[PDB]
């Protein structure tokens, strides 16, 4: 239990910063709308820029942010981790910042 | 000054 991609209450820009030093175009993190009282969202590096998806709720507890929805945040990650995200290339959610635990 | 989020509904608001 933890969050290898979720953040909590940060600014999309902060997620646009940790995603800018990333290396795999797919790196992602989820943000709880720092401007809202609690609006889920997610930043991800596609090519080098940081585009984010708005996260919504089905009103029952589901979470979505693009096309298909799910029943868990990390669930939407793994899904988009094997499924592309944009119709322009094949990008997927990946791990951002934190480096590969133990990287010098 | 918000960048929005790719899926984010259009700015129609």
């Amino acid at each position: 239990g933890s969050h290898p991609w979720f953040f909590g209450k940060i600014p999309r820009a902060k997620a646009e910063e940790m995603l800018s030093k990333q290396r795999h175009d797919g790196a992602f993190l989820i943000r709880e709308s720092e401007s809202a009282p609690g609006d889920f969202s997610l930043s991800v590096k596609f090519g080098n820029d940081v585009q984010h998806f708005k996260v919504l709720r089905d009103g029952a507890g589901k979470y979505f942010l693009w096309v298909v929805k799910f029943n868990s945040l990390n669930e939407l990650v793994d899904y988009h981790r094997s499924t592309s995200v944009s119709r322009n290339q094949q990008i997927f959610l990946r791990d951002i910042e934190q480096v590969p635990q133990q990287p010098t | 000054d918000d960048p929005s989020y790719v899926n984010v509904q259009n700015l129609d608001k």
